[PDB]
């Protein structure tokens, strides 16, 4: 409705896995031939026709849009199971939430290595590219210098910094429920780590830094945040300005 | 079978019944099964597998009229011994000689699996205590070695005690001493056919268990006849 | 994948798990004593120890010194080696158990489907 | 469930429904389904596995009258948690209580494994911040001690730093303070059963973690109720 | 029950370290002892077919291993010992086996008597 009325809507299917089983119950009762996992040979089309509706209409057709966020429940993390892969071959990206990371305290447990967004980067705010862009690069390097053998004496200043940045950035990406953050606030807290204002700080204090520096810029820096929010791009002025802002806080951040 | 049954009863003579392959009886049935309007059972076999096998097998037996020493070759589908066909055949035998492809691949012929073959007369009060002791002793050492295999699979070897390195060597020799050049498979063994009498069989293995022949290479037993041929071969294998 | 094959690999890796875990503690026990003997000494599969010194190799005071360092370093690398080895083994096991259970369910479903179809064609 | 429903929907009570076991509930279902001639789904479970389970579980809820909490015994077939039966059941569970024999052998009764037993409501926005952090501390101290379990009989329980030696003692004290005498055992072990209220439960372990009792014997925190009783017992142990 | 419990416990501990046995390059006397009791008890659990023994006879042979009067004897000889020992008590010691039943458990007297039998028998076995 909203889509074809120039408005924008968001629909969340929680979850398409249970729908698939429900459709399976129906199919099997209908005596329809059971395929892989006894699922009817059209569960794909079941989800394809559905998700296909989510689209971005051009100006001529109102310019509306319907964003879809389907949820899929895997088993033992097998993201190669029929249903999962099927939905994966329909959506334009996924966000893999690893159980290990959840128990490990990483919340949201987003596996930054499997999660992808085929058509979404072009919709990312410029301000984000200016900070998150270089962030993922650092997180890529950190991810590279890793192994299951946690007990590994690694050194080399180069790789060391990659690890130092990595752990801090990871702590920066940690976020609680019911507390969404404005884009301008995001680029600000991300800016801290990316530029390395957290390199000379204990990993534990990083979280505390966020829950202190954030309110610090929200309050005594509504002007700066407002600029980045309106421009949607951190200007050199706002950049150097933020440089001072964070530095002043670092000189007074109590631990 | 009917042919053998006659010679058994109305003749009272010892009849030998060799069947190859008896599995084909069951397979033939599963083919027409669908055309006979039967609902598929486990592994798609006919639901009357057991009974059909029973009505037949039960006729293949020794009665107070005549004795029939039946030797049946039972095929194992995809080597899956849990397949309803061979699995149901086991309970209709007194002696089971399971052939393993693994052992066949190693080169030990016959490819009899010494840890999956059994006999009803393998009671110490039938084949004798000495025989029983030797047989069990051989089976044991082989099983022990089998357990040590996966243990050193990818973990070196120089860690096993003298006993372990002794059991391994002995077990392997015994393993290779099980292979006997068959006259029938002469064109497959490239050797002359040999037959070893029970006495020499017990003798040889009993001596190998005692470790008497622990001064001979493994290959000295690989495809030979009496232990004498192994010893003679050993000295012959001077180079 | 074949359940029969998976079961085989499962058992072997499980053996290696126990073995490795064992050697780890054994070497660790030696390392404990070695670390202590390290003090009096300096008063005068085992990881990358052999290869490391090998790609460099080609009185009593020094000999005793190095000898005492040898045992220590050897138990150190071995302890850490087996430590991670058993850890890797354990992971490999869990992975096989998952793949096993998948094959297990698939098997049942396959046969069952073949039965249903075969029946629904009479 | 209907016998329990009465109390809730009529007397507005907080009934407890035990289902032993839930797996046999599902099995009976697949069987009935099979007899009716319904085509079996994955692993042979009835197609209506989702509904059959759902409809029954959905009756077990909290209304603006009373509530019905159900302690269902679970049997994980082939120890496969991804198997449909357990996979479906877990979709309706809120907590778990893993009775481990190993824990029972250590004499810790009830033999509730303090690392497997989990609850979803164990969130600060539900059980409260204090309760959450205290519970967390207990789970963490036990995990840390577990890590040291190895080093103990390897390098020697002495090489451990002060903090490590403190975590060991505290964790053992807490581990013991987890055991509680049940009233059912009164007519057997001849010991008075205790009903420790949530408040004293939190405060108790909270103090142990604080180390306020780092001076009392571990045995004092064994088979006791409120921490106060453990203190008195310590005095009796002298 | 009396001898069943101890055996069960000992066997459990054995299994917990069973794998370390075949790789006993360097082990502490404690773990080694667990393996010792383990293998011996395992040998005692062996029983010939068609020969079901009485409960008194069972507890008698269990006593030998559980109490450790076999920890030194080589595992291979344990099977032989069980035979000779059991057959010996069933002969010149029917009274002891019987007393066990009468008392319904291993009485202190019978415990001391069996002690003298197993110790003297052991020496006679290894001489």
């Amino acid at each position: 409705y909203f889509r074809d009325n120039g408005k924008h809507a968001l629909i969340i299917y929680d979850d398409l896995s249970k729908q698939a089983v429900a459709y399976r119950q129906m199919s099997l009762l209908l005596r329809r031939p059971p395929g892989r996992e006894a699922y009817p040979g059209d569960v794909f089309y079941l989800h394809s026709r559905l998700l296909e509706r989510a689209a971005k209409m051009n100006d001529a057709f109102g310019g509306g849009s319907l964003t879809a966020l389907p949820v899929i429940e895997t088993q033992a993390g097998d993201v190669s199971a029929y249903i999962p892969t099927n939905v994966i071959s329909i959506t334009d990206g996924q966000i893999f939430l690893e159980t290990e990371l959840f128990y490990k305290g990483i919340r949201p447990a987003i596996n930054v290595g499997l999660s992808v967004s085929r058509v979404g980067s072009a919709a990312q705010t410029r301000a984000m590219k200016q900070v998150a862009g270089t962030m993922k690069l650092e997180l890529a390097q950190y991810r590279e210098v890793a192994a299951f053998a946690q007990f590994g004496s690694d050194l080399d200043a180069a790789t060391q910094q990659l690890l130092s940045r990595g752990v801090r950035l990871t702590e920066l990406l940690k976020q609680g429920q019911y507390s969404p953050m404005a884009i301008e606030e995001q680029v600000a807290v991300i800016y801290a780590g990316v530029r390395g204002y957290l390199d000379k700080l204990e990993p534990s204090k990083i979280t505390k830094f966020e829950n202190a520096f954030l309110s610090h810029v929200i309050s005594q820096h509504q002007a700066l945040l407002g600029k980045i929010r309106t421009d949607g791009k951190i200007s050199e002025e706002s950049d150097a300005k933020l440089k001072e802002i964070v530095t002043n806080f670092l000189a007074g951040f109590e631990a | 079978l009917t042919v053998a049954e006659y010679f058994r009863d109305q003749e009272g003579q010892d009849v030998l019944l060799f069947i190859d392959n008896i599995f084909r009886f069951t397979q033939a049935g599963s083919e027409v099964s669908a055309l006979l309007g039967r609902i598929p059972s486990a592994v798609g076999y006919q639901p009357t597998l057991a009974t059909d096998m029973g009505t037949m097998q039960e006729r293949i037996t020794t009665t107070k009229k005549g004795s029939i020493t039946s030797v049946q070759a039972i095929y194992v589908p995809a080597d899956d011994l849990t397949d309803p066909a061979p699995a149901t055949t086991f309970a209709h035998l007194d002696a089971t000689t399971v052939l393993s492809r693994a052992i066949a691949e190693l080169g030990i012929y016959p490819a009899v699996d010494p840890l999956d073959s059994t006999s009803r007369i393998m009671d110490p009060n039938i084949v004798g205590s000495e025989h029983y002791d030797v047989a069990r002793g051989v089976q044991k050492i082989l099983q022990d070695y089998k357990s040590l295999q996966d243990i050193i699979a990818i973990l070196g070897m120089d860690e096993l005690s003298e006993e372990d390195k002794l059991t391994v060597s002995r077990a392997r020799k015994i393993q290779r001493f099980l292979s006997q050049p068959f006259q029938v498979a002469e064109v497959f063994t490239g050797h002359l056919g040999k037959l070893v009498p029970l006495k020499e069989t017990i003798k040889g293995f009993q001596q190998i268990l005692a470790g008497e022949y622990d001064h001979l290479p493994e290959q000295a037993f690989y495809m030979v006849g009496p232990i004498e041929e192994a010893v003679a071969k050993a000295d012959k294998l001077a180079e | 994948a074949t359940l029969k094959d998976i079961t085989r690999r499962l058992k072997s890796i499980k053996n290696i798990q126990k073995i490795t875990k064992s050697m780890k503690m054994v070497a660790a026990a030696k390392y404990a004593r070695a670390e202590r003997e390290l003090k009096p000494a300096r008063v005068y599969l085992c990881g990358a120890i052999h290869s490391s010194v090998a790609k460099q190799m080609k009185l009593a005071n020094i000999i005793y010194y190095s000898l005492k360092e040898s045992t220590t370093s050897e138990q150190s690398a071995r302890m850490t080696a087996m430590d991670n080895a058993s850890k890797n083994a354990s992971e490999m096991i869990d992975k096989l158990t998952l793949t096993f259970n998948r094959t297990r369910q698939a098997v049942i479903t396959k046969e069952l489907i073949e039965i249903i179809s075969g029946a629904a064609a009479l």
